[PDB]
Protein backbone atom coordinates (compact mmCIF):
# COMPACT_ATOMS: atom_id res chain seq x y z
CA UNK A 1 0.00 0.00 0.00
CA UNK A 2 2.77 2.44 -0.49
CA UNK A 3 2.44 5.96 -1.50
CA UNK A 4 5.77 6.96 -2.86
CA UNK A 5 6.89 7.38 -6.45
CA UNK A 6 9.13 5.55 -8.20
CA UNK B 1 29.13 14.55 -8.52
CA UNK B 2 27.36 15.84 -5.48
CA UNK B 3 29.20 18.99 -4.86
CA UNK B 4 29.30 19.33 -8.90
CA UNK B 5 25.26 19.37 -8.98
CA UNK B 6 25.13 22.00 -6.22
CA UNK B 7 27.33 24.58 -8.10
CA UNK B 8 24.91 23.90 -10.88
CA UNK B 9 21.70 24.56 -8.74
CA UNK B 10 23.32 27.60 -7.38
CA UNK B 11 22.92 29.12 -10.53
CA UNK B 12 19.26 28.75 -11.19
CA UNK B 13 18.01 29.38 -7.42
CA UNK B 14 17.66 32.69 -5.70
CA UNK B 15 20.26 34.24 -3.35
CA UNK B 16 20.34 34.31 -0.04
CA UNK B 17 18.55 32.16 2.79
CA UNK B 18 15.08 32.08 3.76
CA UNK B 19 15.47 31.44 7.49
CA UNK B 20 16.53 35.14 7.82
CA UNK B 21 12.62 35.97 7.12
CA UNK B 22 10.57 32.75 8.23
CA UNK B 23 10.29 31.31 11.61
CA UNK B 24 8.48 28.48 13.45
CA UNK B 25 9.15 25.67 10.74
CA UNK B 26 6.88 22.92 11.27
CA UNK B 27 7.09 19.91 9.44
CA UNK B 28 3.41 18.78 7.56
CA UNK B 29 3.89 16.20 5.38
CA UNK B 30 6.54 14.31 3.18
CA UNK B 31 6.68 12.48 -0.14
CA UNK B 32 9.75 10.65 -1.86
CA UNK B 33 11.48 13.84 -2.94
CA UNK B 34 11.92 15.21 0.65
CA UNK B 35 9.61 17.55 3.40
CA UNK B 36 7.06 19.97 3.28
CA UNK B 37 6.84 22.44 6.43
CA UNK B 38 5.02 25.58 7.22
CA UNK B 39 6.73 28.83 8.26
CA UNK B 40 5.47 32.40 9.05
CA UNK B 41 6.72 35.29 7.74
CA UNK B 42 8.71 37.07 10.33
CA UNK B 43 7.56 40.41 9.15
CA UNK B 44 3.30 40.12 8.41
CA UNK B 45 2.81 36.66 9.88
CA UNK B 46 1.89 34.91 7.03
CA UNK B 47 1.96 31.41 6.57
CA UNK B 48 3.63 29.37 3.45
CA UNK B 49 4.37 26.62 2.83
CA UNK B 50 8.54 25.51 2.41
CA UNK B 51 9.23 22.12 0.52
CA UNK B 52 12.79 21.21 1.13
CA UNK B 53 14.54 18.25 -0.65
CA UNK B 54 18.08 16.93 -0.12
CA UNK B 55 20.25 16.67 -3.44
CA UNK B 56 22.02 13.06 -2.12
CA UNK B 57 18.92 11.72 -1.55
CA UNK B 58 17.25 11.72 -5.14
CA UNK B 59 16.46 8.91 -7.50
CA UNK B 60 16.70 11.36 -10.55
CA UNK B 61 18.78 14.15 -9.29
CA UNK B 62 18.00 15.87 -12.57
CA UNK B 63 13.67 16.04 -12.10
CA UNK B 64 14.75 18.87 -9.59
CA UNK B 65 15.12 21.49 -12.23
CA UNK B 66 11.71 20.26 -12.97
CA UNK B 67 10.55 22.65 -10.09
CA UNK B 68 12.36 25.88 -11.60
CA UNK B 69 11.18 25.72 -15.13
CA UNK B 70 7.67 24.95 -13.87
CA UNK B 71 7.72 28.24 -11.45
CA UNK B 72 9.51 30.64 -14.08
CA UNK B 73 7.10 29.30 -17.07
CA UNK B 74 3.82 27.50 -16.47
CA UNK B 75 1.83 29.54 -13.76
CA UNK B 76 -2.07 29.13 -13.45
CA UNK B 77 -5.08 29.16 -10.83
CA UNK B 78 -5.72 25.79 -10.51
CA UNK B 79 -1.85 25.61 -9.77
CA UNK B 80 -0.30 26.00 -6.29
CA UNK B 81 2.21 29.01 -6.62
CA UNK B 82 5.74 28.81 -6.47
CA UNK B 83 7.41 31.72 -5.09
CA UNK B 84 11.47 31.46 -5.05
CA UNK B 85 13.94 28.74 -4.37
CA UNK B 86 17.21 28.53 -2.74
CA UNK B 87 20.16 26.37 -2.01
CA UNK B 88 20.47 25.64 1.80
CA UNK B 89 23.55 23.51 2.67
CA UNK B 90 22.56 19.93 0.79
CA UNK B 91 18.89 21.10 0.14
CA UNK B 92 17.02 22.88 -2.24
CA UNK B 93 13.90 24.98 -0.79
CA UNK B 94 10.94 25.77 -2.38
CA UNK B 95 9.03 28.32 -0.70
CA UNK B 96 5.32 28.52 -1.98
CA UNK B 97 1.45 28.76 -1.45
CA UNK B 98 0.45 28.00 1.65
CA UNK B 99 -2.80 25.52 0.71
CA UNK B 100 -4.08 25.44 4.70
CA UNK B 101 -7.21 22.46 4.02
CA UNK B 102 -3.95 20.36 2.65
CA UNK B 103 -4.62 17.05 0.24
CA UNK B 104 -7.38 15.60 -1.38
CA UNK B 105 -5.47 12.18 0.22
CA UNK B 106 -6.78 13.10 4.11
CA UNK B 107 -10.51 13.29 2.24
CA UNK B 108 -10.40 9.87 0.16
CA UNK B 109 -9.57 8.06 3.03
CA UNK B 110 -11.59 9.59 5.64
CA UNK B 111 -14.74 10.62 4.07
CA UNK B 112 -17.17 9.93 1.42
CA UNK B 113 -17.23 12.28 -1.50
CA UNK B 114 -20.55 12.62 -2.92
CA UNK B 115 -20.88 13.25 -7.18
CA UNK B 116 -20.98 16.88 -7.23
CA UNK B 117 -17.94 17.19 -4.94
CA UNK B 118 -15.81 14.74 -7.07
CA UNK B 119 -17.00 16.47 -10.05
CA UNK B 120 -15.98 19.29 -8.77
CA UNK B 121 -12.27 18.34 -8.16
CA UNK B 122 -12.15 16.97 -11.32
CA UNK B 123 -13.57 19.95 -13.34
CA UNK B 124 -10.40 22.15 -11.57
CA UNK B 125 -7.74 19.13 -12.62
CA UNK B 126 -9.26 19.29 -15.79
CA UNK B 127 -8.73 23.05 -16.73
CA UNK B 128 -5.01 22.77 -14.90
CA UNK B 129 -3.95 20.09 -17.26
CA UNK B 130 -5.97 21.27 -20.17
CA UNK B 131 -3.60 24.52 -19.80
CA UNK B 132 -0.82 22.56 -19.00
CA UNK B 133 -0.92 19.85 -22.01
CA UNK B 134 -1.08 22.63 -24.51
CA UNK B 135 2.19 23.40 -23.52
CA UNK B 136 3.76 20.42 -24.21
CA UNK B 137 4.13 19.91 -19.75
CA UNK B 138 3.07 16.44 -18.54
CA UNK B 139 2.51 16.32 -14.64
CA UNK B 140 2.78 12.80 -14.33
CA UNK B 141 2.01 12.29 -10.70
CA UNK B 142 -1.16 12.74 -10.43
CA UNK B 143 -3.23 11.18 -7.47
CA UNK B 144 -4.99 12.36 -4.38
CA UNK B 145 -1.58 13.29 -2.82
CA UNK B 146 -0.91 15.64 -5.33
CA UNK B 147 -4.24 17.76 -5.02
CA UNK B 148 -4.32 20.52 -2.75
CA UNK B 149 -7.18 22.57 -1.03
CA UNK B 150 -7.78 26.21 0.75
CA UNK B 151 -9.71 26.69 3.44
CA UNK B 152 -12.60 27.79 1.46
CA UNK B 153 -12.57 25.01 -0.60
CA UNK B 154 -10.64 25.83 -3.78
CA UNK B 155 -8.65 23.20 -5.69
CA UNK B 156 -4.92 23.28 -6.93
CA UNK B 157 -2.74 21.08 -8.52
CA UNK B 158 0.50 20.26 -7.36
CA UNK B 159 4.59 18.61 -6.97
CA UNK B 160 5.59 19.05 -10.20
CA UNK B 161 8.72 17.41 -9.19
CA UNK B 162 8.26 14.34 -11.66
CA UNK B 163 6.98 16.47 -15.07
CA UNK B 164 8.56 16.49 -17.96
CA UNK B 165 7.83 18.65 -21.32
CA UNK B 166 6.99 17.82 -25.07
CA UNK B 167 7.25 19.43 -27.92
CA UNK B 168 7.67 19.13 -31.86
CA UNK B 169 11.15 18.02 -31.29
CA UNK B 170 10.45 15.72 -28.55
CA UNK B 171 7.10 14.50 -28.95
CA UNK B 172 6.95 11.74 -26.54
CA UNK B 173 8.89 10.49 -23.28
CA UNK B 174 10.18 7.58 -22.53
CA UNK B 175 11.08 7.36 -18.56
CA UNK B 176 9.44 4.79 -15.70
CA UNK B 177 8.48 7.66 -14.08
CA UNK B 178 5.43 8.31 -11.37
CA UNK B 179 3.64 6.27 -8.39
CA UNK B 180 3.05 2.48 -9.28
CA UNK B 181 -0.62 2.19 -8.70
CA UNK B 182 -1.21 5.62 -10.40
CA UNK B 183 0.84 4.95 -13.48
CA UNK B 184 -0.75 4.50 -17.00
CA UNK B 185 -0.46 1.25 -18.86
CA UNK B 186 1.57 2.82 -21.96
CA UNK B 187 3.97 4.06 -19.27
CA UNK B 188 4.33 0.84 -17.33
CA UNK B 189 5.15 -1.03 -21.29
CA UNK B 190 7.84 1.60 -21.51
CA UNK B 191 6.49 2.61 -24.62
CA UNK B 192 6.88 6.52 -25.74
CA UNK B 193 4.17 8.58 -24.24
CA UNK B 194 2.64 11.61 -23.93
CA UNK B 195 -0.21 14.06 -21.70
CA UNK B 196 -2.40 11.01 -21.98
CA UNK B 197 -0.83 9.17 -18.88
CA UNK B 198 -2.27 12.21 -16.48
CA UNK B 199 -5.34 11.38 -18.32
CA UNK B 200 -5.32 7.66 -17.22
CA UNK B 201 -3.55 8.24 -13.51
CA UNK B 202 -6.56 11.41 -13.27
CA UNK B 203 -9.11 7.97 -13.72
CA UNK B 204 -7.26 6.12 -10.94
CA UNK B 205 -8.04 9.22 -8.66
CA UNK B 206 -11.47 9.35 -9.97
CA UNK B 207 -11.88 5.45 -8.49
CA UNK B 208 -9.59 6.83 -5.28
CA UNK B 209 -12.49 9.69 -4.82
CA UNK B 210 -15.36 6.46 -5.31
CA UNK B 211 -13.40 3.25 -3.36
CA UNK B 212 -10.80 5.06 -1.12
CA UNK B 213 -8.09 3.49 -2.80
CA UNK B 214 -6.04 3.21 -6.14
CA UNK B 215 -6.78 -0.73 -7.59
CA UNK B 216 -4.47 -3.17 -6.29
CA UNK B 217 -3.51 -1.29 -3.19
CA UNK B 218 -3.52 -4.25 -1.60
CA UNK B 219 -0.47 -5.82 -3.69
CA UNK B 220 3.12 -4.80 -3.85
CA UNK B 221 3.69 -2.15 -6.07
CA UNK B 222 5.50 -4.13 -8.79
CA UNK B 223 2.86 -6.88 -8.62
CA UNK B 224 0.42 -3.95 -9.45
CA UNK B 225 2.20 -2.75 -11.95
CA UNK B 226 2.12 -5.95 -13.74
CA UNK B 227 -1.73 -6.04 -13.32
CA UNK B 228 -2.19 -3.00 -14.68
CA UNK B 229 0.04 -3.54 -17.22
CA UNK B 230 -1.54 -6.79 -18.25
CA UNK B 231 -5.62 -6.95 -17.41
CA UNK B 232 -8.37 -4.88 -19.22
CA UNK B 233 -8.68 -1.31 -17.30
CA UNK B 234 -9.94 -1.60 -13.31
CA UNK B 235 -13.15 -1.20 -11.75
CA UNK B 236 -14.61 0.57 -9.26
CA UNK B 237 -15.47 -1.86 -6.39
CA UNK B 238 -18.30 0.47 -5.95
CA UNK B 239 -19.50 0.06 -8.76
CA UNK B 240 -22.78 -0.05 -8.23
CA UNK B 241 -22.88 2.81 -6.35
CA UNK B 242 -22.04 5.60 -8.96
CA UNK B 243 -24.23 7.00 -11.60
CA UNK B 244 -24.48 6.10 -15.27
CA UNK B 245 -22.42 10.30 -15.99
CA UNK B 246 -19.87 9.08 -13.58
CA UNK B 247 -19.30 5.93 -15.36
CA UNK B 248 -19.38 7.16 -18.38
CA UNK B 249 -16.61 9.88 -17.90
CA UNK B 250 -14.41 6.94 -16.15
CA UNK B 251 -14.99 4.94 -19.23
CA UNK B 252 -13.23 7.67 -21.37
CA UNK B 253 -10.52 8.28 -18.82
CA UNK B 254 -9.39 4.60 -17.88
CA UNK B 255 -8.98 3.36 -22.06
CA UNK B 256 -5.97 1.67 -22.44
CA UNK B 257 -4.82 2.34 -25.58
CA UNK B 258 -3.58 6.32 -24.95
CA UNK B 259 -5.21 7.75 -28.72
CA UNK B 260 -8.52 6.53 -27.72
CA UNK B 261 -8.44 7.87 -24.82
CA UNK B 262 -10.21 11.25 -23.88
CA UNK B 263 -8.09 14.45 -23.89
CA UNK B 264 -8.14 16.86 -21.03
CA UNK B 265 -10.02 19.46 -23.52
CA UNK B 266 -12.47 17.12 -24.95
CA UNK B 267 -13.78 16.12 -21.38
CA UNK B 268 -14.01 19.39 -20.06
CA UNK B 269 -16.98 19.45 -22.18
CA UNK B 270 -18.55 15.95 -20.90
CA UNK B 271 -21.84 16.05 -19.15
CA UNK B 272 -20.74 14.41 -15.72
CA UNK B 273 -18.73 17.64 -15.06
CA UNK B 274 -22.31 19.79 -15.20
CA UNK B 275 -22.91 18.39 -11.83
CA UNK B 276 -19.48 20.00 -10.13
CA UNK B 277 -20.48 22.08 -7.29
CA UNK B 278 -18.51 25.37 -6.27
CA UNK B 279 -15.54 25.38 -3.64
CA UNK B 280 -17.73 25.79 -1.15
CA UNK B 281 -19.47 22.50 -1.70
CA UNK B 282 -16.02 20.59 -0.99
CA UNK B 283 -15.06 22.67 2.05
CA UNK B 284 -17.50 20.57 4.59
CA UNK B 285 -14.45 17.31 3.55
CA UNK B 286 -12.26 18.94 5.69
CA UNK B 287 -10.82 17.61 8.80
CA UNK B 288 -11.41 20.73 10.38
CA UNK B 289 -15.01 20.03 9.64
CA UNK B 290 -16.04 17.08 9.62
Amino acid sequence: RARYEM
Amino acid sequence: SHEQFRAALQLVVDPGDPRSYLDNFIKIGEGSTGIVCIATVRSSGKLVAVKKMDLRKQQRRELLFNEVVIMRDYQHENVVEMYNSYLVGDELWVVMEFLEGGALTDIVTHTRMNEEQIAAVCLAVLQALSVLHAQGVIHRNIKSDSILLTHDGRVKLSDFGFCAQVSKEVPRRKELVGTPYWMAPELISRLPYGPEVDIWSLGIMVIEMVDGEPPYFNEPPLKAMKMIRDNLPPRLKNLHKVSPSLKGFLDRLLVRDPAQRATAAELLKHPFLAKAGPPASIVPLMRQNR
